[PDB]
């Protein structure tokens, strides 16, 4: 019997007792018996009698760090405390019985606060059928504390923006003689100084320090502070540059040279660390091993008699899996017609239905009762980790599907599932991701339910954890290996196929681009099979020193693959990218988190420490979790409980700043609603609901959504309006709240509501990634991509471009009235010249990108242009390549069959633009799909007979050659179409 | 052989009435049979276990229950026992109540195993009584019949039941003999230790018993098996050896094995014509008590009656509980249909229904061990004169025009659905008959239509008369109520599965 001492809580001095607990006794059972000792053994038997074994907490040391043992249901030689003990030699060990305490005013207090932020209770335990939420919120808090303790105070408050990119083409030319000029702003000493591109600015400042050490007076900087006690800042923006960085290699600096503005920088002290501070933590530390059962050398029967039994592994059972179909019932009939219905349920692994079954059609009234097994073909032993019980009602006189619920098999404990279970089912009105959801439908009013039972087993049936334990084909199967390898990634596997790739499974492995194709092809319905996969990745040398292509590392975190394993190594790879690749794939990250079965992988704790280590990240992974809390029901819980675990490590200092964004975004949803709810009283109301929202304490500066630097504040009354669009959006204006700026510019947003904006922040992801892309060439085809955001339900809040206007009213078809205007905005010659630059370097960028992915029809009223000449789309809600109507080559000094000096620079650059991304097919591809299922096949074939996957080089090159033609015919016809229907 | 291809066969009309005691009545030929048995039952266990079939792992442990019970001698060489428990270590993954089964099952094998003849020995003492002061125990069987409708076909097993046969020095002869034989097999000398038995005064024969029983108890507390046995054996041969018979066990020329058969259990018989259970009160004037109530269709009712009624009248107030712990039996001559749809083993023995029916009851009586709970309605009676009442039915309920012939009203309903989620309803009508017809009911309204409902309250009118019926009682009426409230709501009755 294991000895164990146990401090009970009362005495003079607290007392002591040591009991000898079964090794394989249960924790439920010690907490019985030494209830039982105490009162044997107490001095004040009152004291541990009316109070109870449920009412108290199991506390242990380790190495300083209080721990508690959260499950209840474990066997006391499965606990982590005793493995660390006897490798330090203590035995027997000191647990601490502690008495359970409610929780304190200041601590209910925070967890308000933190709700109203959410969007949603995190504490609520109405729609759960396990605990797994709870469990995750406290086992998260390991992750969180040692990145919160790991961090650098100054760079975290600063947060400097650096890329290791190096300079395109485009812009070694503008750095002439490897320098650059810097204007040094200090109270209203504003003087430009020279320095190497090569230099950092721990140097910029000692160069200063000295110039001016003699002239210090005329800067007005304190004498006793010295080139230390100050760092740059830009001016009007809160975006330090501190570290220990070339001058060249951060992103202020580089956005000035695109544009060719000089850099303005302004002394300031460093902003104290001391405003990051962080609440202690609350919750004690969750024990360690807890995901962990044992090997099936433990977890088995055989080997073992009847007396020792505690626990079954899964992979000794043999049955045919078996299900009970009790009925349904809907409260009201939602339509009286003579239809059938019948349920059926299936087994899945990813979208592999494994196995399915079905009932006996019977009439579809306000009860339906069967009370059937269903007994699949698959073993008990061959389900895999993520399985899921798919349940489905469908209909009939085909069969009009219409709802649906899942189920976890095997949930978060190993532990197979057994029991009664009545279920709410989703209703529909192929596939997507949301119908991979394991959560129930919250509507328990007017919402089916069916009642499951799953047989009982006398002892908990666990899946055990697998054991890591350890000439030349023919040419033509190599050569046919290399060729299935190499095929686009939406290329299907044939059966043939995969057997060459599982029988040869060893010499894919070596090559790291095979992957996500040798992995498609195990058979997971199979315990061995499985069992042979972890032993192959036991060694996977190649794939830890390979060259990291998101392209692949994005493959794996599909839905396709619901394993632990293969999505792992995925997200370790990931854990390559840095800060400035990070930012752009975070909206493609979080928005894959719907397919993770489990609550607590790794995928989701990768984007809560990055998010805690960097500023930039957590902002706009603030508003990313944020949008879908608020508007997807079927993954509101998930999301809900990441966010909370980064807002409690974020600090004091973003919370404030998080409290009075989410402030503004709520009072102008309520403004929003008044005018939409209900003609120059509009702009009357208008004006005095604004009015009156200033006089309602809104905050006097607060970060705009879309740019953590820029802090708007005070508004701008004469300017705001409400535009005439039937959703009525608000033309909302601010101003700065920074001294330091240099201009008196305004900062122009739109408040938009009755629109959902999901998408909106993806086509403009998507292309902000294409940017990129024709960045790794050294192309700079100039888009205009916008901020945007989507922050609830169906709201928004849109940037405004200054000096902009749409092409529908650069019309309000008469073919020369484009050219005309830009002339009259610019008519100096230069100004003319460089601005029809623009336009088709632009001109084309979306020319492309609108035909890569699909969307090039639109209407001309969807189609802006700035007065700079910078073409540009918006409102992302027989087919043309894209728009390219007759106005905008006659800009380029075309018409009729002509070719202009410019007109052919279009097509060049334009091509020069489909190859570069040709480059890139995997990754098109892979960023489609996810967007696709997890935004709003057949529609995702669009993606490679356009993006000329396939034909070589030169094949494409007059692939979309063509395409720039079809268009010259179309001219103006299809624009026609779209406000001929927008007008009828 | 044709005798074991004749057992082959026997034993499918069995996995498929007379035909299980006739499979008893056939291998109790011969000591081999036993032995012949048990191998082809396993081997059908087997077949199970490699396709999982359900159905028929209800039946396949109880004979071999039944069969290891009566086998006489074990030989060393043949070791089935451990074929047996390992067939049976293979069903803990099975759903319940399959895995609990065989637990019990394997139980009962490692009892054997360390202790040959414990199980045979702990059942015949409890019966007859003789138990000893170290481990006392016991079981009564009485009977309730009623010859005013009983035939006197079961009557009369009830008298050769209640004739005492077996007198305690018999008892004490023959266990001896099959503690003796169980372990020594053909080397011990029957007919010399009968003999040598005989004379032995009743004190000594229950003086030797007690310290064999006593023996093989702490047998079975042994970690080996071989060892265990080999303790047996030398504390066995030394009693002989102290009795004065050493010479009739462990004789060099083996001997033939005698079937030793199972006593008759000690059996009363009382007069059920009260259906009633006071008279088994009555009868007065933790060890077993065994009710073998007789039944019939219409007293099927008026059993569940009393059977329940009963029931909580002790559970409250309990009196017969301090002496025994009741265990009920129903036997057919509303029950009946409940256990013919929930138990078929139960439909094809007992409700297919020494002579042969005493020895079929016997056996029903000794091997039964799952308990039955029967659905009841429980019901709240309120009168005007302050008075308030309690009753249980099942059956169903009558009142007006048609159920006074026979021996406006508030109605609050509310139905619910397999899901939690119901409909409560206050729909009060006005009729000259209001009857619920029988889980779920469905209440009657002779204004005429039926409608389903699972709780019901029905409120009278300013103290108006009427007689109401429960379960069609003929006696019990309860008349000018003003209010009744139906709700759906050890000795409980026995069942095999
Ligand atoms: N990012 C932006 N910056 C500046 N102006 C913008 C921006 N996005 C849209 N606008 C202007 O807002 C108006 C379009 O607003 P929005 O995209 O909400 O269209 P809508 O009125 O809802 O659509 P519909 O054309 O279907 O009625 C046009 O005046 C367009 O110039």
């Amino acid at each position: 019997l294991i000895p164990i001492e146990f401090v009970l809580p009362t005495s003079k001095t607290p007392e002591t007792a040591l009991l000898h607990v079964a090794g394989h006794g249960n924790v439920e059972q010690m907490k019985a018996q030494v209830w039982l000792r105490a009162l044997e053994t107490s001095v004040s038997a009152d004291f541990y009698h009316r109070l109870g074994p449920d009412h108290f907490l199991l506390l242990y040391q380790k190495k300083g760090q209080w721990y508690e043992i959260y499950d209840k249901y474990q066997v006391v030689q499965t606990l982590d405390c005793l493995r660390y003990w006897k490798v330090l030699h203590r035995s027997p060990g000191q647990i601490h019985v502690v008495q359970r305490h409610a929780p304190s005013e200041e601590t209910l207090a925070f967890q308000r606060q933190l709700n109203a932020l959410i969007g949603y209770d995190v504490t609520d335990v109405s729609n759960v059928h396990d605990d797994e939420l709870e469990f995750t919120r406290r086992r998260l808090v390991t992750p969180r504390m040692a990145e919160v303790a790991g961090r650098d105070p100054k760079l975290y408050a600063m947060h400097p923006w650096v890329t290791s990119k190096p300079l395109p083409e485009y812009l070694l030319k503008k750095i002439t003689n490897n320098c650059v000029f810097i204007v040094i702003h200090r109270s209203t000493t504003s003087q430009t100084i020279k320095v190497s591109a090569d230099d950092t600015p721990g140097t910029i400042l000692q160069s200063f320090f000295t110039k001016m050490a003699k002239k210090k007076s005329l800067m007005d900087i304190p004498e006793s502070q010295n080139e230390r006690d100050f760092v740059l800042r830009v001016c009007g923006r809160d975006e330090y540059l501190v570290g220990e960085t070339p001058i060249k290699n951060f992103q202020w600096v580089r956005q000035c040279l695109k544009n060719g503005e000089e850099i303005h920088l302004v002394l300031d002290t460093p902003p104290d660390p001391a405003l990051d501070e962080v609440r202690k933590e609350e919750w004690p530390l969750v024990d360690d091993c807890t995901g962990v059962t044992g090997y099936h050398e433990q977890l088995t029967i055989h080997g073992k008699d009847h007396e020792s039994v505690f626990t079954v592994s899964l992979w000794d059972c043999d049955r045919k899996f078996r299900v009970k179909i009790r009925g349904i019932d809907i409260p009201v009939l939602p339509r009286t017609a003579d239809l059938t219905v019948f349920v059926e349920a299936n087994i899945q692994y990813g979208q592999q239905v494994l196995c399915q079954r079905r009932t006996s059609p019977k009439p579809f009234t306000e009860e339906v009762l069967w009370n059937v097994w269903l007994e699949f073909s698959i073993k008990i032993k061959d389900l895999p980790k993520g399985a899921l019980l798919n349940l489905q009602i469908y209909c009939g006189k085909k069969a009009q599907l219409l709802y649906y619920v899942n189920l976890l098999l095997i949930d978060h404990r190993f532990l197979l599932r057994h029991g009664e279970y009545v279920l709410h089912m989703w209703q529909l009105s192929s596939f997507n991701a949301d119908k991979l959801t394991s959560a129930t439908n919250p509507d328990k009013e007017n919402s089916m339910s069916i009642s499951i039972l799953l047989d009982n087993y006398c002892h908990p049936i666990a899946l055990p954890k697998h054991r890591p334990t350890p000439a030349e084909m023919p040419n033509q199967l190599r050569k046919q290996l290399e060729a299935i390898i190499a095929t686009d990634p939406l290329n299907p596997l044939t059966a043939e196929d995969k057997e060459l790739l599982w029988h040869f499974r060893y010499e894919s492995l070596k090559d790291p681009k095979a992957y996500p194709k040798l992995f498609s092809s195990v058979k997971w319905g199979q315990q061995e099979i499985v069992a042979k996969t972890y032993q192959l990745l036991a060694k996977r040398e190649v794939w830890d020193q390979s060259a990291l292509d998101v392209g692949l590392t994005m493959q794996l975190l599909d839905c396709n693959f619901s394993d632990e394993n293969v999505r792992a190594i995925a997200v370790q790879k990931l854990e390559s990218l840095e800060d400035d690749d990070v930012l752009h794939y975070l909206l493609q990250l979080v928005q894959a988190v719907k397919f993770e079965p489990y609550h607590d992988s790794a995928l989701a704790r990768f984007l809560l420490k990055r998010g805690l280590r960097n500023k930039r990240i957590g902002h706009f992974l603030f508003w990313f979790l944020r949008s879908e809390i608020a508007q997807s029901r079927h993954y509101q819980q998930r999301f809900a409980v990441i966010l909370e675990a980064y807002l409690r490590g974020c600090g004091t200092a973003m919370l404030h700043d998080f409290t009075q964004q989410v402030q503004v975004i709520d009072m102008l949803q309520k403004v929003t609603i008044d005018i939409k709810s209900l003609s120059s009283q509009v702009i009357s109301q208008l004006k005095q609901k604004l009015e009156n929202l200033q006089n309602l304490n809104l905050p006097q500066s607060f970060r705009v959504p879309y740019d953590p630097g820029l802090k708007a504040g005070a508004l701008v009354i004469e300017k705001c309006k409400v535009m005439a669009s039937k959703k009525k959006p608000l033309w909302l204006e601010f101003k700065c709240a920074d001294p330091t700026a240099l201009s008196n510019e305004t900062i122009g947003i739109i408040f938009k509501h009755g629109d959902d904006l999901r998408q909106d922040m993806l086509i403009l992801q998507i292309l902000r990634i294409m940017e990129s892309i024709w960045e790794t060439e050294s192309l700079d085809l100039c888009l205009l991509p916008y901020g945007c955001i989507s922050t609830g339900d169906k709201i928004g809040m849109i940037e405004i471009v200054k000096d902009a206007t749409t092409i529908a009213k650069i019309q309000q078809f008469k073919d020369e009235v484009l050219s005309h205007w830009l002339k009259e905005k610019c008519p100096i010659e230069e100004k003319f010249q460089a601005a029809v630059e623009r336009f088709v370097y632009s001109c084309a960028g979306y020319c492309v990108a609108t035909f890569v992915l699909g969307i090039g029809d639109r209407h001309n009223d969807n189609i802006m242009i700035s007065e700079t000449g910078n073409l540009f789309h918006i409102d992302f809600g027989e087919r043309v390549p894209f728009v390219l109507t007759p106005d905008f080559l006659f800009v380029m000094g075309t018409s009729g069959k002509k070719t202009s000096l410019h007109f052919q620079k279009f097509q060049d650059v334009c091509v020069k633009a489909y190859l570069a991304l040709r480059h890139h097919t995997n990754l098109l591809i892979i960023l489609f799909s996810m967007m696709l299922m997890t935004g709003m096949k057949e529609d995702i074939e669009y993606i490679r007979d356009a993006l000329t996957v396939g034909k070589s080089e030169e094949d494409a090159k007059k692939y979309f050659l063509d395409q720039i033609e079809v268009c010259r015919d179309k001219g103006w016809t299809v624009q026609f179409n779209w406000f001929l229907h927008l007008v009828l | 052989t044709c005798t074991e291809d004749r057992i082959q066969h026997a034993l499918e009309r069995c996995l498929h009435c007379l035909n299980c005691w006739s499979l008893q009545e056939l291998v109790s030929r011969d000591p081999g049979h036993f032995l012949i048995l048990l191998e082809q039952i396993l081997q059908k266990t087997r077949e199970v276990q490699e396709k999982g079939t359900y159905d028929l792992l209800a039946p396949l442990a109880l004979l071999f229950y039944s069969t290891v019970l009566c086998t006489p001698h074990f030989p060393p060489d043949s070791d089935l026992l451990l074929k047996a428990a390992r067939t049976y270590h293979r069903f803990l993954t099975w759903p319940v109540p399959y895995c609990s089964i065989c637990q019990e099952l394997l139980t009962f094998i490692d009892a054997e195993l360390k202790a040959p003849g414990i199980s045979y020995q702990r059942l015949v003492r409890a019966e007859q009584g003789l138990s000893t002061r170290s481990h006392r125990s016991s079981t009564v069987t009485v009977l309730l019949l009623n010859p005013v409708e009983v035939q006197a076909e079961f009557l009369d097993v009830a008298d050769k039941l209640s004739t005492p046969g077996p007198s305690p020095h018999s008892a004490y002869i023959t266990l001896l003999l099959h503690a003796f034989q169980a372990t020594f097999g053909a080397h011990c000398d029957l007919s010399g230790l009968h003999r040598r038995l005989q004379s032995k005064t009743l004190a000594e024969l229950e003086a030797i018993f007690t310290e064999t029983a006593e023996a093989q108890e702490l047998a079975s507390g042994i970690g080996d098996a071989a060892e265990a046995r080999q303790w047996l054996r030398t504390k066995l041969q030394a009693v002989g050896e102290k009795a004065g018979f050493p010479g009739v066990l462990d004789t060099a020329k083996p001997g033939k094995l005698r079937t030793i058969p199972i006593p008759v259990a000690r059996c009363y018989t009382y007069s059920w014509n009260q259906d009633s259970f006071d008279i088994l009160q009555e009868i007065l004037l933790a060890s077993t008590l065994r009710v073998v109530v007789f039944g019939s269709d219409r007293i099927s009712g008026k059993v569940a009656r009393a059977y329940s009624n009963l029931r909580r009248l002790e559970n409250n107030r309990p009196l017969l509980t301090r002496f025994f712990k009741l265990q009920f039996f129903y036997v057919p001559v509303d029950i009946s249909h409940y256990l013919g749809m929930l138990d078929p083993w139960y439909e094809r023995n007992v409700l297919g229904l020494l002579p042969i029916l005493a020895d079929m009851l016997l056996y029903y009586c000794r091997f039964a061990a799952r308990p039955v709970l029967l659905q009841v309605y429980q019901t709240e009676l309120t009168f005007i004169t302050g008075e308030k009442t309690t009753e249980i039915f099942i059956h169903s309920l009558e009142l007006g025009h048609s159920a006074a012939t026979r021996a406006t009203l508030q109605i609050i309903y509310s139905k619910g659905a397999i899901s939690g989620r119901s409909r409560w309803s206050n729909m009060e009508k006005l009729c000259t008959s209001v009857n619920l017809s029988k889980e779920a009911l469905t209440l009657n309204l002779t204004e005429t239509s039926q409608i389903k409902v699972d709780k019901v309250q029905i409120i009278g009118s300013n103290s108006c008369p009427f007689a109401v019926c429960l379960d069609q009682d003929e006696r019990k009426i309860l008349q000018s109520v003003i209010r009744c409230e139906v709700s759906p709501c050890c000795l409980p009755i026995m069942t095999f599965s």
